């Protein structure tokens, strides 16, 4: 008999699964994926004073703002894409299709 | 009460009043995602919830418009009485208005 008990990722981690990284890329919106933290947006450099003890960040609706690269320890934003809404204008259609 | 035409705003030094003692929360809509950027970004309140789904219309009269009507509103009764809102405009001295 073995027992397990670990701890989910809210701490710089140590073990991790067999998985191979990638390049870092910036100022372009992309899926990215930081130890399991999975996600879409744009990466910028921050001036955040991230302590010693800490990699993450938190907005008021518990989201993650900005993250330390596990490979550089360097402190990055995320903003999602831009999006919006549409709206079309008509004469109507009995008195023209534009 | 009347336009005071020194100001760039065509207000008058009591509308003056009534606009700096009421604080908005955001003056004009210049935000278009293109101002919500870094450490900019998660410390406005306006930014928080355009990252969200929320956001503002702009209104139809702009605010140089509604402050048009009002002015024609006090030349007309002023320069006529009552008698431009039931019919063309005539006018009479205003001493003679009182009376
Ligand atoms: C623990 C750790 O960060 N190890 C290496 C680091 O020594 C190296 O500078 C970097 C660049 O490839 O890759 C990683």
């Amino acid at each position: 008999v073995v027992v397990l008990s670990f701890e989910l990722l809210h701490a710089p981690a140590t073990v991790c699964g067999p998985k191979k990284s990638t390049n870092l890329v910036k100022n372009k919106c992309v899926n990215f994926n930081f130890n399991g933290l999975k996600g879409t947006g744009v990466l910028t450099e921050s001036n955040k004073k991230f302590l010693p003890f800490q990699q993450f960040g938190r907005d008021i609706a518990d989201t993650t703002d900005a993250v330390r690269d596990p490979q550089t320890l360097e402190i990055l934003d995320i903003t999602p894409c831009s999006f919006g809404g549409v709206s079309v204008i008509t004469p109507g259609t009995n008195t023209s299709n534009q | 009460i009347l336009p005071d035409p020194s100001k760039p705003s065509k207000r008058s030094p009591i509308e003056d009043l009534l606009f700096n003692k009421v604080t908005l929360a955001d003056a004009g809509f210049i935000k278009q995602y293109g101002d919500c950027l870094g450490d900019i970004a998660a410390r406005d309140l306006i930014c928080a919830q355009k990252f969200k789904g929320l956001t503002v219309l702009p209104p139809l009269l702009t605010d140089e418009m509604i402050a048009q009507y009002t002015s024609a509103l006090l030349a007309g009764t002023i320069t006529s009485g009552w008698t431009f809102g039931a019919g063309p405009a005539l006018q009479i001295p205003f001493p003679m208005q009182m009376a």
